[PDB]
């Protein structure tokens, strides 16, 4: 029941999606920003639309309401958000449903569930999986470090609801900017702390479910080759 | 080249306030600003000679000169980019 | 159609008929204004003229010019503008039995043309005959009625009704009899086509007044501004009670075109009748067409001031820039003033006739031919026995363009046609009906697939021209969609151009460079189309 | 006041061509009534309504009008004398002049004008913005050139607006040279 | 670093349209009667088909299928 499809994204993923959709004889629509006037993905869909001369490259793929507008005008049945823009945004998936448009992804409840790194942890515990020992909730008021460190373990780590700390007065002075660096990129100053596991191996599991209760995993991906916060090389299956 | 009279200039994009375009076919008589400079509104940044007549090109606002597309004694055509400011 | 005519009479305001899409550019820019430019402001136009009577956007010279010079299908211009402008009536100028060509066609041709014109979106047909001979208008009228669309019957104005010495043929009395005749044929609206801008201000008052109490039909006045008195003529027309007038937007108005709608709107301030239209929006349109006109500088006429000597030669305003282009191409560039002096002479040589298309075309062809060979009027009194005339000028003395009120002079005529001779009847009644089935077959053969009704009468109306358009289409695709500057000049190095193909579909072409002609005169153009390296080799001529 | 000052003729300089047809009929009728001075009307055909304005002025009883030969007329110039001459055919009052000569003069200037193409204006059309902004003669050309010179080419429909507003800021003034600058 | 036809005595046929030839209907040596169409030349919106001045036998044709001709050019000569 998806005749025509819009990709609220850019680059390789927009191209990949367009190809997937083409193979299903599904008509496609791209969006582009001003700085993207000559990005290749623009020429790979059946139709393309400028998001508009009103917002810059920054907010061009993040502007919920004007992407819906383009989708309504194009008679779009579904939007694929790819990854890393509105792809995890509860609001956008809600607005889509509110307009008779299928959000290609999990339900509103899943996006709310896992869109918060405390809710997600609550969910994992509720599902009986080993979680990283930390705060059963958030921490907002002061002396926040001097009230978990001296009752947990040695190495710690403070993460926002999306900075390594090894204790001794640097519990705050090397933490100072974890309140404001979680303000330029993300909209959450709310934070939580976890016991920093040294020398871990990052392993992720690919999972796919349909809308009928069927779920499968497509094994694991070793994402251990990473430099700081950024992923670099991935391997599958893990060796 | 031997001077810079063979040089083709890009066309100024008309719906961008950063871009200043050549209004007439002229000759660059005197270049007055370089890349990375800041002067007030109405700063005389370029002197052209249309046809025995001379007009200074002025900045529409305050800002920083990003590029100067011309040198002294260079020919220009209508719509040629000359200056970009911020 | 009956009802629309009734509604026009109740309307106290002056109703406006815009001619920017047809007659304004036929007068100013040798008819070369392309579809793209009309289709771009169609939505704005739809709003501005939401209250106008009609838009004149088809017929006349546009059928020839679109297929011929612009290599674009006029049918597509119609349908697209139709869809773009669903609120206002579409008006097109039809040349009685000459339809949209230059001589008479068989009656089944005119019928077919009107059937397709009406079906494709035309609403008001302005029928006129270049010799004001009503018999020639009957066929077209019957076809228009049958289509359920509005039939406008025209008288074409000549001479000066303010001046008895000018003519004792084209009098106030002449027009009243001719109007009354057009009423019995059941034309819905009476039109006064002042093709040469000859209708002096006082004359329009006197003329409309008489007609307005001679027939019940609503009167649609059309004039050109060549004298510089167009606005005055309209103001006087409006005082005598005129129902609709033809105007153009300010930047496509004046001189050989119609008076400025914008100027007129304000002209009637403080007067009893005002103009029913949007001025704030007509300014918008004027600013737009102001720039677009710039695209067509190559086609601008010689004239740049009002010309009172038009009262002498009576050259039609919609012929002026088209015949300036003909003279130019014929070695008579610069020498156009001598082309106007003898266009007056030719007229009295033929016994003071009505000059519109194609009768103007014949006077025009007789003027261009005699001026090329330094021929005078007296150079035929006994010397006509040889000369070798243009097809149109002999065609006229055979009567293929009709019969002029005053006929021809026997001795004047003979020396031009000798061999076979004059036919007396209106051509339609002897000319045998055209076989549309055989025409279907012929086009179904050359092209190998689906062919429409539009194709068929298009080819019958314009054999060579149509064929050549098909040749061009096979070669270059749909050119309507190119912007005008690109259509006339191509592209400059480092330039990028957007071509709109459909909603959300466009071509992004960047021209990088052109190479030197290789040892074949083939240059290489380096392109980038939709983010893709591309090479095209062109024969340098 | 001017009659009283001892001027021989009342002149109306309509430098911007603002005097619409009815307004001219109205103005000059009342002015014939109020003063014993002859009226000498001057206007610019910049709106396209120059001739009509003259026809009404004639109807209201004006003594003298300013004209120019056809080929030097219209737009920001004066209404055409040649056109008006024929415009008045059939009306009570005629134009005291010689047609055959106007044409001959027109033709002369027609050729002579070509010598000056380098100095032609860019005004190609009648313009009715004047009735809002009131810029005298070819001033909306100068200001358009000057606004381009200050990078305000795209925002000119705002220069027209501000000009109209500035006039009211100065308490509604006559704009000719040099009050227009 | 086309000859022009005579327009007074000798009975040639001179071009009266400065355009292009569309059809050549007469051969090098041919019998032609009165008013017989011998040449079809085309301009912009014009078309002159050249008739015979009297009768005679055509001794030369100086134009092919699709030639650009000027005003007063040599096309035919008849006696
Ligand atoms: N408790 C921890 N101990 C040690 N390293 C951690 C811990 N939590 C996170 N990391 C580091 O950060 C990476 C993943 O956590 P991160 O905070 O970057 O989530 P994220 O950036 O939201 O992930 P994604 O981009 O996949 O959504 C891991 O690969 C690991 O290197
Ligand atoms: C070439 O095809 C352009 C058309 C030029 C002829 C036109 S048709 C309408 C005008 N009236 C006339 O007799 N000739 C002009
Ligand atoms: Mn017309
Ligand atoms: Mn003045």
């Amino acid at each position: 029941q998806i005749k025509k499809l819009l990709v609220a994204n850019r680059g390789e993923i927009a191209i990949r999606i367009f190809r997937a959709a083409a193979e299903l004889d599904i008509s496609t629509v791209a969006i582009y920003s001003n700085e993207d006037k000559s990005s290749l993905h623009r020429y790979k869909a059946d139709e393309s639309y400028l998001v508009g001369s009103d917002l810059g490259p920054a907010e061009s793929y993040l502007n919920i309401e004007r992407i819906i507008d383009v989708a309504k005008q194009a008679n779009v049945d579904a939007i694929h958000p790819g990854y890393g823009f509105l792809s995890e945004n509860e609001q956008f998936a809600r607005r889509c449903a509110e307009e008779g448009i299928k959000f290609i992804g999990p339900h509103l409840e899943h996006l709310d569930m896992f869109g918060d790194k405390v809710k997600a942890r609550t969910t994992a515990i509720k599902a009986d999986l080993p979680v990283i020992p930390g705060t059963d909730g958030p921490i907002k008021s002061y002396e926040l470090a001097k009230e978990f460190a001296e009752e947990a373990g040695f190495p710690l780590m403070i993460k926002a609801t999306s900075r390594i700390v090894r204790e001794e007065s640097e519990l705050e002075d090397a933490f100072h900017r974890a309140k404001s660096e979680a303000e330029k990129s993300f909209g959450n100053s709310e934070v939580y702390i976890e016991r920093y596991i040294d020398n871990p191996k990052h392993i992720e599991v690919q999972v796919i479910g349909d809308e009928h209760g069927n779920i499968v995993h497509l094994f694991e991906r070793d994402c251990s080759v990473q430099r700081r916060h950024q992923k670099v090389v991935e391997v599958a299956p893990s060796v | 080249n031997v001077h810079t009279n063979a040089n083709v200039k890009p066309k100024a994009d008309k719906s961008n306030p950063s871009h200043i375009g050549a209004q007439m076919p002229g000759s660059v008589t005197e270049v007055k600003v370089s890349v990375g400079e800041t002067v007030k509104a109405n700063q005389p940044l370029l002197i052209t000679e249309a046809m025995k007549m001379e007009t200074t090109i002025q900045a529409p606002f305050d800002g920083v000169i990003k590029q100067v597309t011309v040198n002294n004694g260079d020919t220009i055509a209508t719509g040629d980019l000359l200056i970009e400011i911020e | 159609p009956k009802g629309v005519a009734e509604w026009v009479k109740k309307q106290d305001d002056v109703l406006l008929t815009d001619t920017t899409f047809r007659d304004a550019h036929q007068s100013l820019l040798a008819t070369r204004v392309r579809t793209k430019d009309m289709i771009n402001i169609a939505s704005k136009t739809a709003d501005v003229f939401k209250d106008g009577f009609s838009l004149e956007m088809w017929g006349g010279a546009t059928f020839d010019v679109a297929y011929n010079f612009l290599k674009e299908n006029p049918w597509e211009r119609l349908e697209r503008l139709r869809k773009a402008i669903p609120n206002v009536l579409f008006q097109m100028l039809l040349r009685a039995s000459n339809a949209v060509g230059y001589k008479n066609y068989p009656d089944n041709v005119i019928h077919k043309f009107v059937q397709e014109s009406a079906k494709a979106g035309i609403d008001v047909f302005r029928i006129f005959d270049s010799l004001n001979w009503v018999d020639q208008m009957k066929v077209a009228n019957e076809a228009v009625q049958e289509a359920g669309k509005i039939s406008e019957g025209t008288i074409c104005y000549t001479g000066d009704i303010l001046n008895p010495e000018r003519s004792n043929i084209y009098t106030l009395e002449y027009y009243v009899k001719l109007a009354k005749e057009l009423e019995r044929e059941g034309f819905h609206i009476l039109a006064i086509k002042d093709m040469a801008g000859l209708l002096k201000p006082k004359a329009a008052y006197e003329l409309i007044g008489e007609l307005k109490s001679a027939v019940d039909l609503p009167i649609h006045l059309h004039t050109h501004d060549t004298s510089g008195n167009g606005l005055l003529t309209y103001k006087q027309a409006i005082d005598a009670g005129v129902d609709i007038i033809d105007t153009a937007v300010a930047s496509m108005s004046g001189l050989t075109s119609q008076p400025s709608a914008n100027s007129l709107y304000y002209a009637l301030n403080g007067f009893p009748r005002h103009l029913r239209t949007d001025i704030e929006g007509m300014e918008s349109l004027s600013h737009y067409w102001s720039t677009v006109r710039t695209y067509y500088s190559d086609f601008e006429s010689d004239i740049k001031s009002p010309n009172t000597e038009i009262y002498q030669h009576e050259m039609p305003g919609g012929q002026y820039s088209n015949l300036s282009q003909q003279a130019k191409s014929l070695g008579l560039g610069e020498r156009f003033d001598e082309v106007k002096d003898m266009y007056r002479r030719v007229n009295f040589l033929f016994g003071d006739i009505v000059k519109v298309t194609p009768s103007s075309k014949v006077v025009g062809d007789m003027a261009l031919y005699m001026v090329q060979n330094d021929l005078d009027e007296q150079s035929v009194i006994t010397d006509g026995y040889k000369l070798d005339f243009p097809e149109s000028v002999v065609s006229f003395f055979k009567g293929e363009i009709g019969q002029p009120v005053n006929g021809f002079n026997k001795d004047l005529q003979a020396v031009i046609l000798k061999g076979q001779e004059a036919l007396t009847a209106r051509p339609g009644e002897y000319l045998e009906p055209v076989d549309f089935e055989k025409v279907r077959e012929l086009l179904e053969e050359e092209q190998q697939g689906p062919v429409t009704e539009q194709d068929i009468i298009s080819y019958v109306l314009y054999p060579k021209v149509y064929e050549q358009y098909i040749q061009t289409r096979n070669q270059y695709g749909n050119l309507s969609l190119l912007d005008t500057p690109t259509f006339f000049f191509g592209m400059r190095n480092g330039e990028t151009v957007e071509i709109e193909i459909d909603k959300g579909k466009r071509l992004i072409i960047k021209l990088e460079t052109i190479s030197e002609p290789d040892e074949n005169g083939n240059r290489t153009i380096y392109y980038a189309m939709n983010g893709q390296a591309r090479r095209i080799y062109i024969k340098d001529e």
